[PDB]
C-alpha cells in the first residue's frame, strides 16, 4: 500500500515538472503518458 | 567525396553508428544483453575484456549481424568503466567505435562522448525493461500455480497492477524514443548528407543531429531535475522485484 | 527603380545581366539616352514581374488571403466553430493557446481546406484592444481571436504589416456576424405557442444579421475581388501591383462598416441586444423544461432597444454617399420603411 | 455537419438512385467509387469515406414489394455502396403497421449508422406522398425519429399526388401523411407532379416516361440545394443555417423552389433573377404574398451587376412579398461546377415561403372533405380499421389541416404581427 | 528467443500453410527454402536456417481425418520442410480422447524440436475453436505444455465460430475449449467470422470462397504481428515484452485486432490512427473501455507528426477508455517491407485489451445457458459419456466462465483499485 501511494507520488511529482520545459520537445511527453485522464484530476 | 565514401566506406560507418550505437539494429544488440546478461550480473573487477570479446562475437556470429562487412564489426570493440567500489557490470561496461582511418576528420572524440552518454542511458532504460519483463514472467508463471491457495489473491491481485502501471510507463518510453529521437534527427541527418556536395556541411549536419538528440533526451544540463525524478522511476521496479 | 528592382531579385538569387550593354552619352538635340533607359528599365519590370509570379507565386496566395481572412472557404469554420466555441466561451486567461493551436490544426486537416500548402502558415492570434486599436481585454474568444499568417520575401513586397492587419480586422467584424447567427440558429431549434412575440424576435434579428451579411458578401468582397482580378492581369510593374493592391484594400475596408466617423456605436449596441436576447431565452427555456409575464416584459425591452438601434442606423445609412441595398431589401411593400415620421 | 440520407418507397428509391448516379457522374470517382486521378471537393457529408477513397453514400436502402429495387441491385452502381440494410401494401395503415412491427431492427439500422457517424446535423429521406408502400411507412418512422432525437434536423423532398382525378382513399393516406409532416417535421420541400409536367412538356415531347425525366430534374435541383455543402463555400454550410431565415413559425414551415432554365439542352443576374420570379419557372403550381425568398446563383457572374440589379428589382416591385414585417429575398453566390460541360452558364435556384400552396392544400382538403360527407370512399379496408376503429384520427387530421390553412391564410394579412 | 510453430485441425493448418506461403513470397527465398541471390533478415525465429540456407520452418504438424493435409502435402513448398513430425471426430472429447492415446510420441516430437533449438521463447499454436477434430484435441495439448513448461509463453491465434445458428454440441465443445484457454493459456488473440464476413463483402462481392480470403487476412495479421522479429527492431523483439502491457491479470488475457486498409489493392497518421479507432476497422465485432491499446505502424512516416497527432488524439478525445488506472496506448513503428510492391504505403496493426468482448463470450453463454437448461444437445454420443459420465465438467466450465464474465464486468468499472 506504501509502495503504491508512493508509485502515485513519484509520477505527478513528474508531471508537474513536466508543466514547463520545452515549447515542443519535451512537452509532449505528457500527452503520451495521459490518455486516460485521471491524471491531473488526481490533483 | 567519392573516394572517402568507397575507399574509406564513410556511408556504412554513420549507417552503422546510427544501428549499433543509437539502436537502429537489435537482434544483435538483444542477443549481446541476452548473452552478456548472467556475467553483468556479477561485479566487474572479477571481468575482463576479453571475456566480453568472445561472448560479442558469438552475438555477432548467431545474429542478423553476421551478413555485414568485417571492417565495421572489427571497429566495434568492447570497452568497460574504471573501477569503483560498487561496480556492477551494469554500472560498468561500454561499446568503442575507434577511429581507423582518416574518418577522425569527420568523427571527433568528444563526439563518441556524446554517443556513449546516449548510450549510457539506452542501455539503462532496456536493462529496467528486461527486469520488468520478468516482472511479467513471475506474474505468469506464478499465479496458475496459485488457483490451489485462495488466501493470498489480494495481494497478488494487487502487485499485478503495481506492475502494470510501470510497465506501460516503459510502453510509452520506449515509443518516445522510437517517434521523436532516431526517425527526425535520422531523416534530417540523412537528407542533408545524401543531398550535400561538400564536407564540411555533412559535418555540421552530425554535429547538430547528435546535440538536438542531446536536448531531446534529459541529458541536458538544465534538463537535469527532469532526469532526477526518471532515476527514482527506476529504484521502485528493482524494489518490486523483491 | 531601374536599379532598385535588380536587388529585390539578386536578393532571393541570380543577379541577371543586361541583354545588351551601350555606351550612354549627353549630346546637344540629341535624346538617344531617353529610349535607352526605358528599355532597360522596361526589362528590369519584365524579368521582375517574371520572377514574382511563378517562384514565390501570388496567385495561390491571393487565394488563400480570400480563403480565410475573406472567407472563401468555410467547411473549415463549420468544422472549427462547432468544435471549439465550447472551449472558446470561457473568458481570457481561463484558455491556453495549445488547445485552440490543436483545434486549428483539427479543423484544417479534417476539412477540404487541404488544396495547398500556404494552408499551415495559419496560427491563431488575438487583439488585445479590439477596437479601441482603430483610430477583448476581459474577453478572447468572443471578442478577440484572429489568424495568423507567415510570409516570403517575395510576397512581402507586395503584401507587409499593413495589408495584414486590415485582414485581422476585417475578420473580427465577420466574427461578429457568424457568432450571433449560430446562436441564433442554435434558439431556433430548441422549439423546433403560448407566448410567441419572442419567436417573432428571433426571426427579425436573424432575417437583419442575413441582410447585413448577404450585402457585405455581394458588395464588398467579390466585386473588388474581380476588379482586382482584372487589375492583377494588366499590371506593368510591381509598382502597378502595389497601387492595385492598395486600392484594393483601400475599396475593403473603406465600403464596410470599419470605416466610420464614430465606428457606428449603435450597431454595436443593436449586436448587444441580440446576444442579451438569446441568452435569456435559452436561460427562461432550460428553467422552464426542468413566467411568460416577467419575460413578456424583458421581451418589450429588448424589441424596444432593437427598434431604437434600427431606426438609428436606417437614418445614418442613408446619409451616406449604393449603399441603400440592405434597405432595398428589406421594406418590400414596406416595414421598417418608416416609423416615426420626422414633422 | 454530416447528413444521413433515407430512402424508403418505390418513387423515393428511384430519385435516391438518380441522386447517387448525379453525384457520381458530377465528381471525379469510379461507379465503384474510387477517385479519378484527373480531378478538391468536400464529399463527407452524404459519403463516408475510405482508404482507397471509396466515398460509400450514408444511404439507407427500406424495401417492401421490390420489384424496381431488384433493379437498383443488380446495377455498376452496386460496387457503390454496400451498407447491408436492405430488409423487407398501398395503403397508410398498411405501411404503418408494417413498419411498426419490425421498427426495432430498423432503428437498429438506424442507430448503426448514427455510430458510423462522429457528428450529425440532419435527416433527408426521399419520400412521395400517397406512394402506396411509402406512404404510412414514412409517417411511421417520421415519428420514430422525432420521438428519438429533437436534437437534429429533417429536411424532406416529397412530391404532391395528381393524377387528373380506382384508388379513392388516396386522399385520407395523404392527409395523415401530411398531418404527420406539418407536426413532427422542422422542414418541408415540396413539389407538385403538373408543375413538372408543365415544364417537361414545354421542354420536350415527352408523354410516358415522364418518370424518368421528372427523376433527372430532382436529382438537379437536390445537388443544387447541396452545393454549398459539397463545393466548399464559406456560409450557411450547416443545414440550419439555411433553414432559419425561410421559417419563422413551426407549422408554416413548407418551401417552394425554382429553376432558371425550363430547357437546359449571356444571361445576365437581371435575367435570371426576373425569370425566377415567374411561376412557370417555378416547380410548383386574394393576392398571395411570400414570408421570405433566398435564391442561389452558381454560374459566370459578374460581381458589380448584382448591386445594379437588387436596386433594380426594389425599383420595378416585380415581386410582390409583405408577410407583415421586414423578411426580404436572400441571394447568394456557389462554385459553378468543374468536371461537367458547363453550358447555359448562370443558373439560379430559388427558395421561398409562399402562402399559394395552401390554395392547393384546399383543393386536397376540397377533395377530402367531400369523400368525408359522402363516406364510401375509405373502402372498409382491414388495416385502418384495425388502426383506428372510430376513424377520429382523420376528423383530428381535418381540425390539424384546418389550423393550418387558417394560420396560413392570417400569415397573408399584414395583421400577423401577433400570432405568428 | 526462438519461437516454435504448432499447427494442428483443418483450419489451423489452412492458416499455417497460407502463413508459410506469405513468408516465403515475403522474404527473398525459394520455395524449396533456398536463399535469392537478389536480396538483411533475419529469419532464426520461426525457421531453422540451414548450410545452404534452407529456413526449414518450426512447424509440426498434426493431422486428424487427414483431406486437406494430403494436398499440404504434394506442394511445391513441400520442399521448404520435412521435419518428419506427420502422424495420424468432430467432438471436443473425441479430439481429446485421440490425443490422449497419442501423447508419448507426439510428446518425443515435442521434445525432438525442443532439442532442435538452442534457447525458446515461445510455442504458437494454429487452432480454430469448435472446428471438429482440433477442438478438444487443442485443449488437451495444451494441458500437456502447460503442465510441462512453465517457463515458456503460449500465443493462440483462433477465431470465434459463428454459423447463424445440425450440430447442438458445438457451444458445449467451445465452452470446454475456452475453459482450458482462460485456465492454462497466458495470452490469447481471438477474432470473429462475422467481422471477417463484413470486411469481405465490404472489399470485394465473394460468399462462397470465404475461407480462402480470410486465409489471406490471417497471414497479413501473422506477419504484421511478427514484422518487429522477422525485421530487425530494437524493442519487444521478445514475445513477453509485447505481451507484458496488455494484460494486468491472467483470466482477462484475450486480446483483439485491427487493420487499416479493408481494401489493399498520403494517408496520414492521424488518418490511419482514427480508422484504426472504428469497430469497422477492428475484425473483432453500459460504455465499454480499453484497458490498454497498442499499436504499430509499418510504412512511409514523417516523424514530427506523430507526436502532432497524439496531441489531437488526447485533444478529441476520439477513444473512451478508463479502466481505473494509468494504462493508455502505446504506438510504434516498424519496417515498410522491401521484396514486395510498397502500396497502401503506411499501414497499422492494432492490439488492445476491451472489455466488450465478454458480450460476446456473453451471447455464446446465452446460448449455452438455453441448451443447458433443455439439456438435449449432447445427442448422447458415447466420447462425452465416457469422459465425464455425471457431466460436472460442464457445470464447473459455467462456473468458471460466470467468474470470467463477472471479472470483465468489474473490469469496467473504475472501481477496480482492487481485485485486478
Amino acid at each position: 500500500r506504501i509502495l503504491t501511494h508512493f508509485y502515485q507520488g513519484i509520477v505527478q511529482q513528474f508531471l508537474v515538472l513536466l508543466t514547463t520545459s520545452s515549447d515542443e520537445s519535451l512537452r509532449f511527453l505528457s500527452f503520451r503518458l495521459d490518455f486516460n485522464e485521471h491524471y491531473k484530476a488526481r490533483e | 567525396l567519392d573516394v572517402l565514401n568507397k575507399k574509406y566506406s564513410l556511408l556504412d560507418h554513420m549507417q552503422a553508428m546510427r544501428r549499433y550505437l543509437l539502436l537502429g539494429q537489435g537482434d544483435f544488440i538483444r542477443h549481446l544483453m541476452d548473452l552478456l546478461k548472467p556475467e553483468l550480473v556479477r561485479p566487474a573487477t572479477t571481468l575482463y575484456q576479453h571475456n566480453l570479446t568472445g561472448i560479442l562475437e558469438t552475438a555477432v556470429r548467431a545474429t542478423n549481424a553476421q551478413f555485414d562487412s568485417p571492417e565495421i564489426l572489427r571497429r566495434l570493440d568492447v570497452r568497460l568503466l574504471e573501477v569503483s567500489p560498487g561496480d556492477t557490470g551494469w554500472d560498468v561496461f561500454s561499446l568503442d567505435y575507434h577511429v581507423d582511418g582518416p574518418i577522425a576528420t569527420v568523427f571527433t572524440r568528444e563526439c563518441m562522448s556524446h554517443y556513449l552518454r546516449v548510450f549510457n542511458f539506452l542501455w539503462r532504460a532496456k536493462r529496467m525493461e528486461y527486469i520488468l519483463t520478468d516482472i511479467r514472467k513471475g506474474h505468469m508463471c506464478n499465479a496458475k500455480l496459485l488457483r490451489n491457495m485462495p488466501e493470498f489473491s489480494g495481494v497478488l491481485h494487487q502487485c499485478h497492477i503495481l506492475a502494470s502501471e510501470m510497465v506501460h510507463f516503459i510502453h510509452q518510453m520506449q515509443y518516445y524514443i522510437t517517434f521523436e529521437v532516431l526517425e527526425c534527427s535520422w531523416d534530417e541527418l540523412w537528407n542533408k548528407v545524401q543531398q550535400a556536395q561538400d564536407l564540411d556541411h555533412i559535418i555540421a549536419a552530425h554535429e547538430v543531429f547528435l546535440d538536438t538528440i542531446i536536448s531531446r533526451c534529459l541529458l541536458d544540463s538544465d534538463s537535469r531535475a527532469l532526469l532526477n525524478q526518471l532515476r527514482a522511476v527506476f529504484d521502485q521496479i528493482i524494489e518490486l522485484q523483491n | 527603380s531601374t536599379g532598385k528592382y535588380l536587388n529585390v531579385v539578386r536578393e532571393c538569387g541570380h543577379d541577371v545581366t543586361c541583354p545588351v550593354a551601350k555606351e550612354i552619352i549627353y549630346t546637344l538635340k540629341e535624346r538617344a539616352y531617353v529610349e535607352q533607359i526605358e528599355k532597360a528599365f522596361n526589362y528590369a519590370s519584365k524579368v521582375l514581374l517574371d520572377f514574382l509570379m511563378e517562384e514565390k507565386e501570388l496567385v495561390a496566395h491571393l487565394r488563400s488571403i480570400k480563403r480565410y481572412f475573406l472567407m472563401d472557404q468555410g467547411d473549415f469554420f463549420v468544422h472549427f466553430m462547432d468544435l471549439a466555441e465550447e472551449e472558446l466561451r470561457k473568458p481570457v486567461e481561463d484558455i491556453t493557446p495549445p488547445r485552440l493551436e490543436a483545434l486549428l490544426e483539427l479543423a484544417l486537416r479534417m476539412s477540404t481546406a487541404n488544396t495547398d500548402p500556404f494552408k499551415d502558415d495559419l496560427k491563431i492570434d488575438l487583439m488585445p484592444h479590439d477596437l479601441i486599436t482603430q483610430l477583448e481585454l476581459a474577453l478572447s474568444g468572443l471578442e478577440a481571436f484572429s489568424f495568423d499568417y507567415i510570409v516570403k520575401w517575395p510576397l512581402s513586397l507586395i503584401i507587409n504589416r499593413k495589408a495584414l492587419t486590415r485582414y485581422q480586422m476585417l475578420f473580427r467584424h465577420m466574427f461578429y456576424c457568424k457568432h450571433v447567427e449560430r446562436q441564433l440558429c442554435s434558439v431556433w431549434i430548441s422549439n423546433k405557442q403560448w407566448f410567441a412575440g419572442a419567436f417573432t424576435l428571433r426571426q427579425r434579428m436573424l432575417n437583419f444579421v442575413q441582410n447585413i451579411q448577404y450585402y457585405m458578401m455581394f458588395e464588398v468582397m467579390e466585386p473588388t475581388w474581380h476588379i482586382l482580378e482584372k487589375n492583377l492581369k494588366s499590371a506593368s510593374n510591381i509598382d502597378d501591383v502595389l497601387g492595385h493592391h492598395t486600392g484594393f484594400l483601400d475599396t475593403c475596408l473603406k465600403d464596410c462598416m470599419l470605416t466610420n466617423p464614430e465606428l457606428l456605436k449603435v450597431f454595436s449596441k443593436l449586436m448587444s441586444v441580440c446576444v442579451m436576447f438569446t441568452n435569456c431565452m435559452q436561460k427562461f427555456t432550460q428553467s422552464m423544461k426542468l413566467l411568460v409575464s416577467g419575460f413578456e416584459a424583458t421581451i418589450n425591452k429588448f424589441d424596444k432597444n432593437f427598434s431604437a438601434h434600427l431606426l438609428d442606423l436606417l437614418a445614418r445609412l442613408s446619409i451616406y454617399s449604393g449603399m441603400a441595398s440592405v434597405i432595398s431589401r428589406l421594406d418590400f411593400n414596406g416595414f421598417y420603411t418608416e416609423r416615426l415620421e420626422r414633422l | 455537419r454530416e447528413i444521413i440520407t433515407l430512402q424508403l418507397g418505390q418513387c423515393g428509391n428511384q430519385i435516391g438512385f438518380e441522386f447517387w448516379k448525379q453525384l457520381c457522374a458530377e465528381h471525379g470517382i469510379s461507379p465503384e467509387g474510387i477517385v479519378e486521378e484527373f480531378a478538391t471537393d468536400r464529399k463527407d457529408v452524404f459519403f463516408y469515406q475510405a482508404d482507397d477513397e471509396h466515398y460509400i453514400p450514408r444511404a439507407v436502402l427500406l424495401d417492401l414489394e421490390p420489384r424496381v429495387i431488384h433493379s437498383i441491385l443488380n446495377s455498376p452502381y452496386a460496387k457503390l455502396y454496400n451498407p447491408e440494410n436492405i430488409y423487407l401494401g398501398n395503403n397508410w395503415a398498411s405501411g404503418f403497421s408494417q413498419g411498426e412491427k419490425i421498427h426495432e431492427d430498423i432503428f437498429d439500422i438506424i442507430d448503426r449508422e448514427a455510430d458510423g457517424s462522429d457528428s450529425l446535423e440532419g435527416f433527408v429521406l426521399c419520400h412521395s406522398i400517397a406512394g402506396g408502400t411509402g406512404s404510412g411507412l414514412g409517417s411511421y418512422l417520421l415519428e420514430r425519429l422525432n420521438d428519438r432525437y429533437p436534437k437534429k434536423l429533417v429536411q424532406t423532398y416529397s412530391v404532391f399526388p395528381n393524377q387528373d382525378e380506382d384508388v379513392v382513399v388516396q386522399p385520407y393516406n395523404s392527409l395523415l401523411t401530411l398531418k404527420r409532416l406539418t407536426q413532427n417535421a422542422d422542414c418541408v420541400v415540396v413539389l407538385d407532379n403538373t408543375a413538372l409536367n408543365r415544364i417537361a412538356t414545354d421542354r420536350l415531347h415527352i408523354q410516358n416516361p415522364s418518370f424518368s425525366q421528372i427523376n433527372q430534374l430532382v436529382s438537379t435541383i437536390m445537388s443544387a440545394s447541396t452545393t454549398t455543402l459539397r463545393y466548399p463555400g464559406y456560409m450557411n454550410n450547416d443545414l440550419i443555417g439555411l433553414i432559419a431565415s425561410l421559417i419563422p413559425t413551426p407549422r408554416l414551415h413548407f418551401l417552394m423552389t425554382g429553376y432558371t432554365p425550363l430547357t437546359t439542352d449571356k444571361t445576365t443576374v437581371l435575367d435570371v433573377m426576373r425569370r425566377l420570379l415567374q411561376p412557370k419557372n417555378v416547380m410548383v403550381s386574394t393576392n398571395h404574398c411570400y414570408i421570405a425568398i433566398l435564391n442561389i446563383i452558381q454560374g459566370e457572374v459578374d460581381p458589380t451587376q448584382v448591386h445594379k440589379s437588387l436596386q433594380r428589382i426594389r425599383e420595378r416591385k416585380l415581386a410582390n412579398f409583405i408577410p407583415w414585417g421586414p423578411a426580404s429575398i436572400q441571394v447568394a453566390l456557389s462554385r459553378k461546377s468543374p468536371y461537367l460541360p458547363s453550358a447555359h452558364r448562370v443558373s439560379g435556384l430559388m427558395m421561398a415561403n409562399h402562402t399559394s400552396i395552401s390554395s392547393l392544400f384546399e383543393r386536397t382538403c376540397r377533395q377530402y372533405d367531400k369523400l368525408r360527407k359522402r363516406e364510401a370512399f375509405l373502402e372498409q379496408f382491414r388495416k385502418e380499421d384495425m388502426f383506428k376503429d372510430n376513424f377520429d384520427e382523420m376528423d383530428t387530421s381535418r381540425e390539424i389541416v384546418q389550423q393550418l390553412i387558417d394560420e396560413y391564410h392570417a400569415a397573408t394579412r399584414p395583421d400577423y404581427i401577433s400570432w405568428g
